[PDB]
């Protein structure tokens, strides 16, 4: 929940922005937030809003763009790759570690959603995990992996009384 | 009555007659509850001697189950086919009283029954003997039971017994001041639109009187 | 005489409209004793032009009740055998044979001056009451002895049948892996609920929209 | 053996019989009739009533056949589907006297029921009772014995508002709500009562009866009535029949509205 | 003692229909008492007829200027104007049959069911009731709604009296509103005028009082264990029917007496009778489903 | 002796003339009558009983079985336990049946009078009603066990059975399955609230009787005051 | 056919007076015309029947006729192998024969699948006496037809039954309103145009 | 001096009542000449903060000349505590002028490019000229462009999910340029972040505003409502009946790439809408809505793809890709799974054998989550019926209607 509450602060700081331009620790962990909350609309028009000097003389922000852009792609492999080739002083690290756990509960809800049988290189692929990794962890669960034809099976996941009487009481007034 | 002429037959009687007639109580078919004959003293005075299995065999007649008497057949004494079919009555009415819809599997394993056709002819036996009745549905292999006996109850079950009948009447309650705060706010909202209405009737009918002048 | 000559000539003038349906209805009550038109129409163009604009038109209890089961055409589909056979053919859902006739009389039906520009649509909507018919007692099907049952292969009956399908016409699914037309009838309690939400969610909206435009007008609100 | 259900209809037809008997004659007098009704089965249902004409000669009460035959032609032009189930009479116990009139009405059906009423009774439930004739072989003799029946009140939706619109005798949602507040204060003062007899049992202040807290366990056991999936299934789909009608209930008062604004927004400006 | 109104004065009766004040005035009988034995059975026999209408007589007396209903028995009577004349002989002998077992109250008045669409009278309903004013004078008729009793929990009765052909009567049309029909409206709104409607009123002796008293304490139970959204289930989809067409007809109207509040008053009826229903329903479920461990 | 010579008589042909009921009848006529030697009446009863087989199922045969059900003396019958099946409709097994028929005699005992035995169809179809009862859904190899006859015996009386209205249900060939009457769940909850309930009120009027007044009238005033 | 009955039954009375060898064929024409119709209940219980029916020049026939109202496709068919030279000879029998044999196993069939809800092909070809392929061709003859009120699972080979009838009264109500409320809702908001 | 006479008076008539009085010594301007007009800024805030200095504020912010002031720096900082403390109701007396002050501080900001700079404040002032949320003022338009041109559109989103029932009329003023303006930005700003239906609802009420002439904002608000509806629908929507009839007979003619593109796209046929916004790629990039254009033709895939489910209940991915013109197994596969997670599609991949799968809606209304989106369907309807019960009452006790 501390997630939301950063996101709160840091879109009140950068609307009280003392010259209409935030500092680039804000910005960063902004664009990171808005990452993590998959909301990419936001995180776009962040990215252009940013000042171009700012960009300029902090690379940072352009690791955590191309993760977006990875993001807005919807591929999977370029986040995963694009995550684990950066750091900063723990203020972006936290939520992009944890961006990386959304992304992966976010790649295995799709792919058991959306999948009937899904190949084992795919669907490590998609959760980022090497393939018997990701073949072996799916245990508990029961997704029927198979060997040889390497084909994973993906398996899919009072006051009622006073709202009648509001009812009837706006009917007959 | 069935259990009390028995009851009637145990006034004086102890010892190997005592015992005697416990094995006859157990198979004499009608009788389901055994409560009363249990609590005489002179049936409670076996558990010390050679006939104390006996009594704790009425026990498991009267509170236990089928299970509890496969995990201690080496203790009781050797049921009879007609008091293991009543034992065996006893535990379909035991699994009823906590599930209305008792699935086949759970009927198969604590009764120790063979196959389908044999748990059934149990379930219509005992649906014949009135202790249950219910209805078989053999396609979703289950046993939804509507009516069921009340077994025995030991003086630690009378607690539940107070619980269940409190929470009831919470229940029962907190649905009637519902009820009552429900009605109160219709009212409020029948007076209240009735109100309005003629408060702007007036309103109009002010205006309409200044507008003659 | 005359009664036969003013039905022959309104079901030709109807015919010539691209009203098939009261075509067939008119040249049905035609006399075959009373047929002899040099000028207007021969016995045998009358019974084709009825027994195509009835196959085309006609549901199964009309076809049966005014081509099949009437003794007052009977006569008339005694001059053309193969118009007899097309139709007696369909109703006993022989479809095959019947459209492979169909098809050998195509090439003389389009030297005939009155029906050349009808036959194309005539044969298109033969044809699709004939889809309409073979799988009416179905609730799934094969797409083969189907597509057997046409002169189509299996991919040109996917084509006809999800056009078919799209229009309304046949309310079925077809499943391309197994390939076969499985129907689906109806969830009419999911049905109204979708319909009763959207009508609702529709009110509101247009129910804001006219309050914005209220107070539109309230406040004399235009472009000068 | 059979299983009897009584509609209040008979009853209050043996309650009118009796009060007019009673202030046309000025004193109490017994009243005799018939009870009819349908048998499936084992399950009989007594649902009409009609008075019968008896004659009293000697010390002994005969019953008029040929009377009874034309009202049973008389109701069976307006009942078709209803049969002669027995007949009743008002008093206490069975007399020797009701035996007397039962093998009369024997001739007359095979099985006849024997309905019997209490207008002077000092008992707080019903007292209606309902009883069959057996023939006993007692010292080589034939004699005909009643054995009591257990009767339920058979339920039909009108008869029950018209018993309670009869019984009660006085918003839409209070007057709604006091046909519900009256059975569940009925249903809470049982629960409650049985709660406290269970109560002082337990601590002691009763006799301890081992039946009545065996028939208390399985009364508790029977709760929760019925939560199979499928039930809730068909709750929700109750739930949301009724929250579909009430969204288009609200839909067309809405539109209602909207057309008195919309008219009145015509009139004051001026379009 | 509420048991005076049962006893029968034979010469109170006969001194009062020589006396005969109705036929001076014209809104002579203003109020109408129904026994509760009466009422039940006349419940019981419109409920029985389904859909169909159902007719029979009720037996009374007339009492300074209100009419008392004793009983009521079914007619085998299957529009028509008086339709109780193709079973005189049926009428004949009950009233003999009844005689014999002391019912000594005469036909007072003829009740018929209006299933489903309200309490009032027809065409042929003022006809039969001005016909019957005439020669079977003093009549009153008694229009009951199996259908709307079980829906709205009440009981929907209602006692008329017609007016003379030839007698225009000052207005008194306050037109309590009642849901009638599409195709039953038009009858309605031209027969409105030519009867006017008894206060209705009823009562029971000691007896019926007492045995009522006793009955409830085990008749609570159906109360708590009925549900009204399953038995007139059939008569809310009619219902909806016939409101989805007067809803054409406002819609038609608003194109062009304000139909639409008479449709919404109509949909509120229907729907507020749906949550009463559903009402009972979550009450039930509250009571009874909620005692899981 | 006197008259009920020829009743006998008269009941022994009506016997041999297959004239099951009417001899029913007169067969416990005279189970009542006092003036014969006590055993004979016994006798008489018995033979009213043993028209369980000599009867065809309706409304008349129905009536008779009630009233020798209500009969303390039929206890004493070795047909008693046929009975007290046939009126409760309960499940009659083939041991029964068998030895039901073993006390019969070759009149009674029909061998074919319609195919296969007139007997046996009748119990075949007694126990697929009672069958009906203690079953939501039955298969075949199931209820053909049930009543000792072949699945496809079973299918056909069953379907057969079905049509001609004397049972509810209706026949998937492809599980196998008979399906009787459906007992949707929202009528079984009232149903089931209202034998709730009637617990209640029984529990209530016990409480009353077995202590009355004392903690009964004791705390029915305590609540009410 | 109810025409031909008719005028063959008039023949049959009239012809008596004359030629010999074309009064049995003219009963049996007659016989033939009444049960084509499958409405006519008219075998040889007629008093008029009597000189020409218990003589037995002809008794195929009157079995035929009973197996006909009894629908026994089996005594039917038997009748048409064992006793044959007196029905298949004639001509004017034979071509009416396929049209009377489909009316009896269409009366048998409507009476097979009434108990069930879902009934293989296998089983109604094993019934009928008759191969899947025709049983089939009978099945979409009858639904055609609304005769079977049921449809053919052609993958799987079996006929199921409409017996479910959920309301749709209630929804058929609902949907009617609400595009009343779709309707009447426009035309309120119309009128502040 | 006349100005301190006249901060005399505005401080004798504040703290006295009489606002009429207050207002129309305010309006009595045209002495502000003298340019110390900042000394008597801070003699008058003590008591009752902030009605006064709101006519001054104004006169330095209609100065022409820009704000002398460092950039504008001070007059910024001014303005910006005045909107922070001007305690409501005072300034709703003369509410043009407050509505013209925060015009020319919009005005000001984008000229010098720092819209974000003024997002926060313009959230000040409106909820404190506004009598209730439901009312829309010409500050509206102002928050919905500053929120535009800066890209911050999160802010501006309490303010555009009202449904506004009354509208500020601000002592004359209130043009229709700020009706059209604002609800041509929201729709823009619901564009962006891909709130299509209420984009097109916003669009939708732009083209609707009663009109003699052509409108800038109308015509491109009508020009960016086809495509939207072109994304949400498969189709234009058909406007209402009573818009006005300029946009039919001017506007259309004058949307002729649009109505081109929405004619090809009625044609499934996507080649054909990518030759179409290829022709017309000179119309759509000067209108600067590009990329909105190609949201339709990525939407015409979406639709095609959601015809399969009509007609196929299993297809395989390289005919479905056939069917699309996707050109490609790997495409339709991944276009079903960007639908399946979208939720625009319920449907399964099974890549066994390729075939996508089409499912029915899973949805049964037997759950109380159905109950409870009923439920506040039902909420809307009843609070929608209250306001329109109280317009209706208001209007009945009208002098006015009751005389007619
Ligand atoms: N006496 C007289 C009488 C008059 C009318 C009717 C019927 C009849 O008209 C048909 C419907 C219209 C209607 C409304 N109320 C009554 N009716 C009937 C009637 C009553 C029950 C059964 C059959 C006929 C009797
Ligand atoms: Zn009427």
């Amino acid at each position: 929940f501390s997630f939301k509450k950063l996101l709160d602060q840091c879109e009140n700081q950068e609307l009280e922005a003392p010259g209409g331009i935030a500092t680039p620790p804000v910005y960063g962990q902004l664009l990171a937030l808005y990452l993590l909350h998959n909301d990419m609309n936001n995180a776009r028009y962040l990215w252009k809003r940013i000042p171009p000097a700012i960009k300029s003389a902090n690379s940072e922000l352009g690791g955590i763009w191309s993760v977006g852009q990875r993001i807005w792609q919807r591929d999977f492999p370029g986040i995963y790759t694009t995550i684990n080739a950066h750091q900063w002083s723990e203020t972006v690290q936290p939520i992009m570690e944890a961006l990386r756990d959304a992304t992966r509960r976010r790649a295995f809800a799709l792919v058991s959603q959306a999948y009937t049988s899904i190949i084992a290189d795919d669907f490590a692929a998609f959760v980022g995990l090497p393939v018997e990794e990701a073949v072996k962890g799916i245990l508990e669960q029961g997704w029927q992996a198979d060997s040889t034809t390497r084909m994973v099976l993906p398996r899919k996941p009072e006051q009622q009384l006073a709202r009648l009487t509001d009812y009837v009481a706006f009917l007959e007034n | 009555n069935l259990l009390e002429q028995f009851i009637l037959l145990a006034k004086g009687t102890s010892g190997s007659a005592l015992t005697a007639l416990i094995s006859q109580v157990l198979e004499a078919p009608g009788v389901y509850v055994f409560g009363e004959l249990l609590e005489l003293a002179n049936v409670q005075e076996l558990a010390e001697g050679a006939n104390a299995a006996y009594l704790q065999l009425l026990n498991l007649f009267a509170y236990g189950t089928y299970p509890d008497y496969i995990a201690n057949k080496e203790s009781l004494p050797e049921l009879s086919t007609a008091q293991q079919n009543k034992l065996k009555h006893l535990t379909i009415v035991s699994l009823a009283s906590r599930m209305k819809c008792i699935p086949y599997s759970v009927l198969l394993k604590d009764l120790e029954m063979r196959n389908l056709r044999e748990l059934e002819d149990l379930i219509i036996e005992a649906v014949y003997t009135d202790i249950i009745q219910g209805k078989l549905d053999q396609r979703n292999q289950l046993l939804e039971v509507d009516f069921c006996i009340g077994r025995d109850i030991r003086k630690k079950d009378i607690n539940n017994i107070v619980k269940t009948l409190h929470e009831w009447c919470d229940g029962c309650e907190a649905v009637l001041l519902g009820i009552e705060q429900q009605v109160l706010r219709a009212n409020q909202y029948k007076e209240n639109h009735n109100r309005t209405q003629q408060q702007v009737e007036a309103e109009v009918t002010n205006i309409k009187k200044t507008l003659k002048a | 005489a005359i009664l036969t000559k003013l039905k022959c000539a309104a079901g030709l003038a109807e015919l010539a409209a691209r009203k098939y349906k009261q075509a067939a209805k008119c040249l049905l009550l035609a006399s075959f004793d009373h047929c002899d038109f040099p000028e207007l129409l021969s016995p045998s163009n009358v019974a084709i032009y009825g027994g195509l604009c009835a196959l085309a038109t006609f549901d199964r209890q009309e076809l049966q009740r005014n081509v099949i089961s009437s003794s007052s055409f009977k006569l008339f589909l005694e001059l053309e055998p193969q118009v007899r056979d097309i139709i007696f053919k369909f109703y006993e859902s022989k479809y095959a044979s019947c459209l492979k006739m169909l098809d050998e009389m195509k090439d003389n039906l389009l030297l005939d001056m009155y029906l050349a520009p009808h036959v194309r649509t005539l044969y298109t909507q033969i044809r699709n009451r004939a889809l309409i018919q073979y799988f009416s007692p179905y609730v799934s099907a094969d797409m083969h002895r189907m597509a057997a049952a046409f002169n189509t292969t299996v991919a040109a009956l996917e084509d006809e049948l999800t056009q078919l399908i799209l229009e309304g016409l046949i309310s079925a699914r077809v499943d391309s892996h197994s390939k076969i037309l499985y129907a689906r009838d109806v969830d009419q309690r999911s049905t109204t609920f979708e319909k009763s939400l959207l009508m609702g969610k529709e009110f509101q909206r247009r129910a804001k929209a006219m309050m914005l435009r209220a107070a539109v007008l309230r406040n004399q609100i235009h472009v000068k | 053996s059979v299983s009897v259900a009584l509609h209040p209809l008979v009853i209050l037809n043996i309650s009118d019989h009796w009060i007019r008997m009673r202030s046309q004659e000025g004193r109490p007098v017994q009243v005799i009739g018939a009870l009819i009704g349908k048998q499936e089965g084992r399950n009989i249902e007594v649902m009409n009533s009609f008075e019968l004409l008896s004659h009293t000669v000697e010390e002994k009460i005969i019953i008029d056949k040929e009377y009874y035959y034309t009202k049973e032609e008389q109701f069976k032009q307006v009942f078709k589907e209803l049969e002669f189930l027995g007949w009743y009479t008002t008093g206490g116990p069975p007399d020797p006297s009701d035996i007397h009139v039962h093998k009369q009405v024997c001739e007359i059906i095979e099985s006849p029921l024997f309905l019997k009423l209490n207008p002077m009774t000092k008992h707080t439930d019903l007292p209606v009772s309902v009883f069959e004739s057996v023939i006993d072989i007692i010292n080589g003799e034939a004699t005909m014995l009643f054995a009591e029946l257990t009767y339920t009140l058979a339920t039909e939706e009108a008869e029950r508002i018209g018993v309670d619109h009869v019984a009660r005798m006085t918003s839409t949602v209070a007057e709604h709500l006091i046909a519900q507040h009256s059975a569940i204060k009925m249903l809470h003062s049982r629960v409650k009562l049985i709660l406290e007899y269970v109560k002082a049992s337990e601590a002691g202040e009763v006799p301890f009866n081992h039946e009545i807290l065996r028939e208390a366990y399985a009364l508790c056991h029977c709760l929760p009535v019925l939560s199979t999936d499928k039930f809730k299934t068909d709750f929700y789909d109750q739930c949301n029949d009724v929250g579909l009608m009430a969204y288009l209930g609200t839909i067309t008062k809405t539109c209602n509205t909207m057309n008195q604004f919309v008219n009145k927004f015509n009139v004051l400006y001026d379009r | 003692s509420i048991d005076e109104i049962y006893k029968y004065d034979k010469k109170q009766q006969q001194e009062i229909l020589a006396a005969k004040p109705w036929t001076k005035d014209h809104h002579y009988f203003k109020y109408c008492k129904i026994s509760a034995l009466a009422l039940l059975k006349m419940v019981m026999h419109a409920r029985s007829g389904g859909n169909l209408e159902v007719m029979g007589l009720m037996l009374g007396k007339v009492d300074g200027e209100t009419m008392i209903i004793m009983d009521s028995f079914a007619l085998p009577v299957e529009t028509r104007v008086n339709a109780q004349a193709a079973a005189y002989e049926y009428m004949a002998a009950y009233i003999e049959n009844a005689k014999q077992v002391g019912r000594l109250e005469n036909a007072i008045g003829w009740y018929h069911s209006h299933p489903g669409y309200g309490c009032w009278l027809s065409g042929i309903d003022v006809s039969t009731q001005m016909l019957n004013q005439q020669f079977q004078e003093p009549f009153v008729a008694v229009v009951i709604d199996p259908t709307r009793t079980i829906s709205a929990g009440k009981v929907n009765l209602g006692a008329f009296r017609t007016y003379p052909k030839g007698y225009k009567p000052p207005d008194e049309g306050p037109s309590e509103y009642q849901t009638i029909p599409l195709n039953k409206i038009e009858d309605f709104g031209v027969h409105c005028k030519q009867y006017y409607a008894l206060e209705v009123s009823y009562f029971k002796s000691s007896l019926d009082r007492k045995l009522l008293e006793l009955l409830w304490n085990k008749y609570w139970v159906n109360t708590l264990s009925s549900s009204s959204l399953l038995t007139n289930a059939d008569y809310t989809t009619g219902q909806v029917f016939d409101l989805s067409e007067k809803l054409e007809q406002s819609e038609a109207q608003l194109g062009r007496e304000d139909k639409l509040a008479k449709a919404t008053r109509d949909s509120c009826k229907t729907t507020i009778e749906a949550i009463h229903g559903l009402m009972s329903q979550v009450i039930k479920d509250k009571l009874f489903n909620q005692i899981n461990i | 002796q006197l008259q009920i010579h020829y009743k006998v008589c008269y009941a022994r042909v009506l016997d041999y003339r297959r004239k099951f009921i009417e001899a029913a009848q007169r067969y416990n006529e005279l189970s009542y009558k006092t003036i014969v030697h006590e055993s004979e009446r016994l006798e008489a009863l018995k033979h009213a009983l043993h028209c369980t087989i000599l009867a065809s199922a309706g409304q008349q045969r129905s009536r008779m079985l009630a009233t020798l059900f209500k009969d303390e003396r039929c206890q004493q019958l070795a047909a008693y336990g046929i009975l007290e099946k046939m009126y409760l409709d309960r499940i009659i097994r083939g041991n029964q049946l068998q030895e039901f028929a073993a006390m019969l005699m070759p009149h009674q005992k029909a061998t074919t009078a319609d195919g296969s035995s007139i007997l046996d169809r009748a119990v075949i179809e007694h126990n697929l009603l009672s069958a009906s009862k203690l079953y939501n859904n039955i298969t075949f190899e199931e209820l053909g066990a049930l009543l000792e006859i072949p699945a496809a015996k079973a299918e056909k009386i069953a379907s057969q059975m079905i049509t001609e209205g004397r049972m509810n249900g209706f026949i998937d060939q492809i599980d196998g399955i008979v399906h009787f009457e459906t007992r949707e769940a929202l009528p079984t909850w009232d149903k089931q609230i209202q034998s709730l309930c009637f617990q209640v009120n029984n529990l209530l009027e016990k409480i009353s009787q077995t202590a009355p007044e004392w903690t009964a009238q004791a705390m029915e005033a305590q609540m009410a005051q | 056919f109810e025409k031909a009955h008719t005028d063959f039954f008039e023949a049959f009375k009239n012809y008596d007076e004359s030629g010999s060898p074309r009064r049995t064929t003219c009963l049996k024409y007659l016989v033939l015309a009444n049960m084509l119709m499958k409405s006519g209940i008219n075998p040889f219980d007629s008093q008029e029947a009597k000189p020409y029916k218990n003589d037995p020049e002809i008794l195929a026939m009157t079995n035929l006729v009973s197996a006909y109202q009894n629908n026994d496709i089996t005594e039917f068919e038997k009748i048409l192998k064992t006793n044959h030279s007196n029905i298949m000879d004639d001509p004017f029998i034979r071509e009416h024969i396929e049209e009377l044999l489909r009316n009896i196993r269409t009366q048998v069939l409507i009476k097979l699948i009434k108990p069930y809800t879902r009934i293989h092909i296998p089983f109604i070809s094993k019934e009928l006496n008759i191969d899947v392929a025709d049983v089939e061709s009978l099945l979409v003859q009858c639904i055609l037809d609304n005769t079977i009120h049921g449809r053919i699972d052609q993958v799987n080979q079996l006929l199921e039954l409409d017996h479910q009838k959920r309301g749709g009264a209630r929804y058929t109500a609902l949907d009617k309103w609400t595009n009343q409320l779709n309707s009447l809702n426009q035309a309120v908001v119309s009128k502040l145009a | 001096s006349a100005l301190e006479q006249f901060v005399n008076s505005v401080r004798q008539l504040s703290a006295q009542g009489q606002m009429t009085q207050l207002c129309e010594l305010i309006n009595k301007s045209g002495e502000l000449l003298a340019k110390n007009l900042s000394h008597l800024d801070t003699v008058l805030g003590a008591l009752d903060v902030q009605e006064h200095s709101l006519g001054v504020l104004a006169v330095l912010f209609v100065k022409f000349s820009m704000p002398s002031v460092p950039d504008f720096e001070t007059l910024f900082s001014q303005v910006q505590l005045f909107i922070s403390t001007c305690n409501g109701e005072h300034i709703r007396y003369a509410t043009d002028t407050f509505a013209g002050l925060c015009h020319q501080l919009t005005n000001a900001l984008v000229e010098r490019k720092q819209p974000l700079r003024g997002i926060g404040i313009l959230k000040q002032a409106i909820d404190k000229m506004q009598m209730n949320t439901n009312q829309l003022t010409s500050i509206h338009a102002d928050l919905c462009q500053l929120c535009l041109l800066a890209k911050c559109f999160k802010p501006a989103l309490p303010y555009l999910d009202v449904d506004m029932m009354d509208i500020c009329k601000e002592n004359g003023a209130y043009d229709a340029k700020h009706f059209l303006c604002y609800y041509y930005y929201g729709g823009m700003i619901y564009t962006g972040l891909k709130n299509f239906e209420r984009a097109l609802y916003f669009y939708e009420q732009a083209i609707t505003t009663p009109a003699m002439a052509v409108s800038h904002i109308m015509l491109e608000s009508y020009k960016k409502y086809i495509l939207v509806s072109l994304i949400l629908l498969g189709k234009v929507q058909q406007l209402p009946k009573y818009t006005s009839q300029i946009v039919g007979r001017f506007i259309k003619p004058l949307s002729n790439a649009y109505h081109e593109l929405a004619q090809v796209y009625s044609t499934n046929n996507p080649s054909e809408l990518r030759n179409l916004v290829n022709k017309h790629s000179e119309t759509f990039t000067r209108d600067n809505n590009m990329g909105l254009v190609k949201q339709c033709l990525s939407s015409l895939y979406k639709k095609n793809i959601q015809r399969l489910t009509k007609t196929f209940l299993t297809l395989s991915l390289q005919d479905m890709a056939s069917r699309v013109q996707l050109s490609g197994p790997q495409e339709a596969e991944k276009y079903v799974l960007h639908m399946i997670e979208d939720g625009e599609i319920f449907a399964s991949i099974n890549q066994k054998d390729g075939m996508v799968s089409f499912h029915d809606n899973p949805e049964k209304y037997n759950n109380p989550a159905m109950l409870h989106n009923i439920d506040q369907e039902m909420l809307k309807c009843i609070e929608l019926d209250e306001r329109l019960k109280a317009m209706d009452q208001e209007i009945t006790v009208n002098p006015q209607f009751v005389q007619k």
